[PDB]
């Protein structure tokens, strides 16, 4: 127990906020509420884990320091560094089983747990390694995040698939009712490799993307994934199951194409959803020549009706849908025009941007 | 009701 | 038989406002609806929770038919709000459902009879006066945090609105803290003190922008009314004996501490980190021109803050609930504060060193 | 601990 370091407040603030992501509410193990601080080679390493996934932030030290390591409560420490005045010099060191944080006339004594008892993830070796812009990964995750399943018994659906095929990187997420898929080129001839990143890991990976001009170094291993963006290294265990094939889920011959304004279509569904069933959220779609009629009913016998002028080429058909699943798609599509590919009343519809096909969404109907 | 995609 | 056609833009602020007193899981279904009354040339939207009501009058230019009914507040609002900007909303009652039509959008809402809607008991005003929105806002803002939430002492679950001479005073206390604020309103007022309920106080403050439109207040025997623009808020008064704030104020503190509001607030905010999670106890050590704040928690962690203050008096030590202290420092949106200490077991009066319009009394805790 | 104000 020897480490000491002196860092300026602003140089610790973003890293502390960053590594405190995996850490939530009240944690299962006491050590999982602490951050591993590690002074070495002239750099400070802040680590925050939940067993499953970890986040490491490397901070360059300017003031004299001494190497060593310990873990300190995350929420307290950050609330201390943030509470300090702008431009404060934070001087940190050990005290038997305490950490002494001093800055001006402010002095804090935090209870520490040994560094040796911090879950530094099981040694692993990478298989697929590639680099791509932060904005690319952000789009890929952002456009499919919502379709993941929360606590489905089918563990493999509570996560996002990260599949590399040729020059593209693809993300696909589904819950058994909806599916979202997005694929974008990253200027590299990649091997065919598909891995399932857990739901919580996906969120923390997206949150670490500030949107900057820096590259992102992704390392996919046997049972782990790693992402390097700037001075942050995110690592996460992969979900162990066989993810369903998105290609089999996509409609084979959806011949009835409907085109309409994304916002006008979103507003109609949002208004119809008001008088829909609060639990089941059922709305039925009537597609007529250049017309769409959305009808919603609830147990109180209240009815909403929305008629829209669409660009509809095809036969008249009726289809029931979970308006929340449909609105989720319309909000993910931040575009001007949308295209809907209707197969029939009991088959899925493919909704995608009328301008771009990088992202496609499949929503299964309900029998009304 | 709701149908499966699969 | 009731009918009306009015622009979506007009109907939005009134709907949001009268949907104020409506809470969660109303026992009586009609307390989730809004009373719509078309009568001479104005549409009246009313929303109540049995103890208070909010009435919004909306001018009707288009042809309309007299009548009244009640319609679900959230559904009717979300429908008007969900419609595109500048929509023409044509509403017409048809049997036991209200038909809301706007373009190719059509809605059928379930209605409850207007005759079943609760009317606040007719009453006669005693004290009547006008003041700017900013004045009432400041008066409520600076004392609302000190109200008791769900105390058995029903009269503390609200704010006192006392008129004394030239000034209007608001007092709120929960048995641990006090907050008093008084401001002149350029009027000769009679001495009259009434307790406005906690929930009423919140809905009253929620209808004020900044200073935009004068506020005409009518205090009656067991009711209070507030007219700001086309909105009429009415609330029953908490009929009880509010404690006298003058008796609560420290009669003679001999130790006066002056310090920068922000520096003092941060020192308490930082110390609060390593304070007890439940009790929030911090120690104050007042020495010559120096204040030391110390916090301890069950995990044996310590915070220590030393600050340069303008202190004159004997050395003493006082325990405080750091949350109660921080609440005051945040209510005091000022540069410098003054603390009036008596002893370790007596109240401290904290107020702005520049203005005495608002004063706060905080009871300490055992060291 | 808390002392009563009244």
């Amino acid at each position: 127990s020897h480490m000491k370091f002196t860092v300026e407040r602003e140089h610790l603030l973003k890293p502390l906020q960053q590594v405190s992501g995996p850490l939530g509410g009240r944690p299962t193990l006491p050590i999982l509420g602490n951050l591993l601080l590690q002074v070495a080679d002239g750099t400070l390493s802040l680590t925050g884990t939940d067993l499953e996934m970890e986040m490491v932030a490397r901070v360059a030290l300017v003031q004299p320091h001494e190497p060593g390591a310990t873990t300190v409560p995350a929420r307290k420490f950050f609330d201390i560094c943030r509470g300090l005045p702008e431009g404060a010099e934070i001087a940190v060191q050990l005290e038997g089983e305490r950490m002494l944080v001093r800055s001006g006339r402010s002095r804090f004594s935090l209870s520490t747990l040994p560094a040796a008892d911090f879950p530094n993830l099981d040694d692993w070796q990478s298989e697929v390694e590639f680099t791509l812009p932060q904005a690319t990964m952000k789009r890929l995750i952002e456009a499919t995040q919502f379709s993941m399943a929360h606590q489905d018994v089918r563990y493999y659906l509570n996560g996002m698939l990260f599949e590399t095929e040729g020059e593209e990187l693809r993300t696909v997420a589904t819950d058994g009712h909806r599916l979202a898929v997005c694929s974008m080129p990253i200027g590299q001839s990649l091997p065919s490799h598909s891995v399932i990143v857990p739901r919580k890991g996906v969120i923390e990976l997206m949150r670490m993307l500030d949107g900057g001009d820096n590259p992102l170094r992704v390392q996919i291993g046997s049972n782990n994934i790693r992402a390097h963006v700037g001075d942050f290294i995110f690592t996460s265990k992969l979900v162990d199951g066989r993810f369903p094939d998105y290609r089999r889920v996509l409609p084979k011959n959806p011949d009835k194409h409907l085109e309409a304004g994304c916002d006008l279509l979103k507003q109609a569904f949002a208004r119809a959803a008001i008088l829909s069933n609060e639990k089941f959220r059922g709305v039925r779609l009537y597609v007529s020549e250049n017309q769409l009629k959305i009808t919603a009913n609830n147990p109180e016998q209240e009815e909403a009706e929305e008629i829209l002028d669409v660009t509809y080429s095809g036969a008249e058909m009726e289809i029931g849908f979970n308006v929340s699943y449909v609105l989720d798609v319309l909000n993910a599509l931040k575009c001007e025009n949308v295209r809907m590919m209707l197969t029939d009343s009991v088959s899925s519809v493919q909704i995608e941007d009328a301008a771009s096909q990088s992202a496609a969404y499949v929503v299964m109907p309900m029998r009304l | 009701g709701q149908a499966x995609l699969f």
